[PDB]
């Protein structure tokens, strides 16, 4: 019982600065983990981002990893991707998924599937 | 027939806990007809309780070693037989009683530390978590029966041995049902374990609501070991006069409220979850609280009348039960997976330790010594007793803080926990 | 055997104007009638615009009909798609399409499936 | 039996461009018999193409109207019959084999409008395409053999009554084959196809091949209809004499050439298409231009030797016969869909009317006017045939040009069509 809401996506020039946010209200942000998929125009959607329920882990994906921070405060129940140095293999519709609190390690739960929450995603561009 | 066999497995677990609380049930019977003092009569559960304790872990590791229900049907006869036994001891030999309890305290550990696993064996499902749960609500119902039973067999047969001579027939009818319906399921060391302790220790929540369950099973024993006598004792010093129909009244009593204080407490948790994350730890500590007046308050109210003493029975039953269910998901969230089997294992040592092992005994002594230091009469026998249950909701009352520590801990350590399991 | 590809997408604000550029040098245009098809992230490519082998005749959805204008240039082997008046349901990949000269009408031809040829989607993302 | 009744087809038009140009095969043989004139020897054509022209559309309609099998097979022995017939009619009666070769006409047509439409309902699909491919191929295979057929006949057994004799038993024999082997296959309008007419008038790249195509129906006509007895005479003028043997060489090379100016132009199209979208009807203009020097060439050849003028055949035949598969494409992309059955039919009826309708009595009429304005002999009369033939390459010239505009006006039309169409 969450809605996920994404805002923030838009489009911007290569090597810039870009923040995704999704927010919940439907329940208690602190009950879920939550995590950034990014599906590409002809291919499936791809983990880019995972936190946990309580913001203490955080994974992100091979390609990904030294761009992307992944934050979530639980006190706005919001969850902020903040995203450096776009590159054009990045444009993508990002979509934001939670899941029930469950003790499973987040690289584990890379087949978009054990998310059992998704929204409608803000779309980004680079370049 | 694997549906059949987990029915058999509640009807004995409902046995188990009949046969555990029988002897609290003829509690009375058996001080007057060892001649014993109350030191005597609380160092019977004290010593099935140490025996469940040493009992529990070997058994564990047995089960891990063997197959399950051969073992679990040798206990269920073992303990059967010794029940028979202790109906025939003499009355001149009280220390074999006390070993008789020890052994049926074995047996019962053999048995509650194996049923599950067989559970959980036989099926992974909603259908077989479903075999949990029934399995799990045949514990309030095993002693409130036990407590009826114990109480209506001595007032019918007219002596107490009958209270115990009729449960090893049912054990004896129940290991049999369970050696044939059950069907057989298949599904260094120590320094792993070790290592899993110390970071138990290291954590705040977990030890935090180790001693508050272990306050919780202090409480629980105490007073499910010495409140009947309480309540005749009360009856004694009253003009009015019937001691069975109060143990009677208080089996019943202890069976709906177990139903009543599960129920309400998953209740509230799901409420409270809502609001802040730190619900789990708080609700139980919020409940125990209450208990706790309560807990208090019959004594007085023992001594005004018996009905006012069975409506606090009724609530701080109620409110004291409500905390097992929440217990769990405590543990459950403050530790990792890796180390959630140990963490258990030693959470349950810890509790049956600091609280229900020594529990009655204190209780018994504590009653004693209140008695040998005045002058000797029934109404000093029930002020003694009263004493010494107060002592107990001062317990509850340091639990209810253990769980308020938990609750201050729980958001920090379980943000500890899923930074390790990512790591 | 021929070969399409895509130029000139990109991003415009609001209600900007905007051409997209499909070309083809593996055959004459001459010989092939062409088309954009609009593909969204989540949904199936769908009819944007169709004009003949020969730049004569031009077919729009309704949807689209009013804004965009389709125009073929045989002799730079070019199809220049203008799109005005951007909406945010713009939103999409553009891909072009290419198919065998046939006297079939246009508006019959919108099951995106007679179109045997087909190129990289420039996307174009407007907001 | 679809393929086996599809390969009877095959074999019936072969049969039938056999038939049809057998009397050009034993063309001297019926003139020296006879004692007619060049004119009526053309005239026998004339009225051959003539009654295939008025009987090609009304075929068609009765065929729409009633079953095609039966239409086919009634028509296959008629002309068999007739033939047959006219292969007994009296020397001194040459209308009656007028006639005669009217009827045959009309047969021949029926046949010709029918069997596409029996091809088509068997398969209606590519395998369908591919047997109205081998169908067509029938053809210049069947013009050859009908010349060497007719040559054979006439001088083995001694008399040109012979050469017709033989072509009605096979043709008997295929109208059974036929019959059995078909298997029956089910697939205000004035003012309608009178508004299609107007639209077609109103494209000028239509009415161009229109003209052009009548030019080489009035080429291969007249040529076909003549070049044998013109070969005859160059022999006799020559010192060198043998006229069946011209006639064989003339059947097989005619033969030969069909085929590899099919392929040559198929050939030669696709490769142009590649350069430019005009490419379809220029190709066309390109080669008949070739055909034309060519077709002029032979005849001076003609009267220094005969080998040459073989070359010149086979030379011309090819670059002429490259027209046919390349028009039919150039109709396609001119006319829109709903026009083109009605477009076909008119141009088949224009360029049999405007070209081979009237070219060979033209030849005759020409060469006998050249013959009575001078003195005569052997040698003034193959003069005159050369004037009259040469009379034919201007005429190709002049489609040529017609390909040409065709060519100028094609792509702005093919844009019309389109437009009209995606309104
Ligand atoms: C006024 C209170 C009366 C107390 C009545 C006691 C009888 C009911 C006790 C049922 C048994 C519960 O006893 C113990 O409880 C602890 C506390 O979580 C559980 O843990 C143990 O597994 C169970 O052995
Ligand atoms: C030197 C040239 C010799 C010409 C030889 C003539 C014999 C070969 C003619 C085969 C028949 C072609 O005759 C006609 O051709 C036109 C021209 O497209 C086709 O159309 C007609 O359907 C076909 O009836």
């Amino acid at each position: 019982q969450v809605q996920l809401v994404e805002n923030g996506g838009g489009c911007v020039k290569a090597g810039g600065s870009l923040r995704l946010s999704c927010a919940a209200s439907g329940r208690l942000l602190s009950w879920y983990d939550m995590a950034w998929f990014r599906q590409a125009p002809g291919k499936e959607r791809e983990f880019v981002a995972a936190v946990t329920s309580t913001g203490a882990g955080t994974h992100y994906v091979d390609s990904v990893k030294g761009r992307f921070t992944i934050s979530r405060v639980n006190a706005e129940n919001t969850m902020y991707l903040q995203m450096n140095s776009l590159k054009p293999e990045d444009t993508a519709v990002y979509y934001c998924a939670a899941a029930n609190t469950r003790l499973t390690a987040l690289s584990l739960r890379t087949t978009t599937g054990s998310w059992a929450y998704w929204g409608k995603g803000t779309q980004v561009m680079v370049s | 027939g694997r549906g059949a066999a987990a029915a058999i497995l509640s009807l004995g677990n409902v046995l188990n806990y009949l046969d555990r609380y029988t002897v609290a049930g003829v509690l009375l019977d058996i001080q007057q007809h060892f001649g014993v003092k109350d030191r005597g009569a609380g160092l019977l559960q004290s010593v099935f309780i140490c025996s469940f304790m040493v009992a529990a872990p070997i058994f564990g590791y047995l089960g891990d070693r063997f197959n399950r229900k051969v073992i679990l049907s040798c206990g269920i006869f073992f303990w059967s037989a010794v029940t028979f036994s202790s109906s025939f001891i003499p009355q001149q030999y009280f220390w074999l009683l006390v070993l008789s309890r020890g052994l049926v305290g074995i047996g019962e550990a053999s048995y509650s530390t194996i049923a599950p696993t067989i559970i959980g064996d036989l099926f992974t499902k909603n259908t077989r978590t479903l075999m949990l749960s029934v399995f799990y609500f045949a514990i309030p119902l095993g002693s409130g029966l036990g407590y009826i039973t114990g109480s209506s067999v001595k007032q019918a047969a007219g002596d107490w041995h009958w209270a115990l001579r009729v449960s090893p027939v049912l054990g004896m009818i129940t290991g049999t049902l369970i050696l044939i319906l059950v069907p057989a399921t298949k599904r260094k060391a120590r320094t792993s374990w070790l290592r899993d302790m110390k970071a138990l220790i290291r954590n705040r929540s977990y030890v935090f609501s180790s001693l508050a369950t272990s306050a919780v099973s202090f409480a629980t024993g105490a007073l499910g070991m010495w409140i009947p006598l309480y309540l005749h004792r009360a009856q004694v010093v009253q003009k009015t006069a019937e001691g069975a129909k109060d143990s009677l009244i208080f089996g019943a009593i202890t069976c709906f409220t177990g139903f009543l204080g599960v129920v309400t407490g998953a209740g509230a948790t799901r409420w409270c979850r809502l609001k802040t994350q730190r619900a789990d730890p708080l609700v139980c500590a919020v409940g125990m609280l209450g208990s706790a007046i309560f807990i208090c308050l019959i004594f007085v109210a023992a001594k005004s009348s018996i009905v006012g003493a069975y409506i606090c029975i009724f609530v701080g039953e109620t409110l004291l039960f409500s905390n097992w269910a929440i217990t769990a998901d405590i543990l459950m969230y403050v530790v990792i997976p890796t180390r959630r089997a140990t963490a258990v294992a030693l959470q349950s040592f810890t509790s049956h330790l600091l609280g229900d092992a020594g529990s009655p005994y204190l209780i018994g002594f504590i009653s004693d010594l209140i008695r040998q230091s005045t002058k000797d009469s029934p109404l000093w026998e029930f002020l003694s007793l009263g004493y010494a249950l107060m002592l107990c909701p001062f317990v509850v009352v340091l639990g209810g803080m253990f769980f308020l520590a938990t609750a201050l801990f729980f958001v920090s350590d379980r943000a500890r926990a899923e930074q390790q399991v990512n790591q």
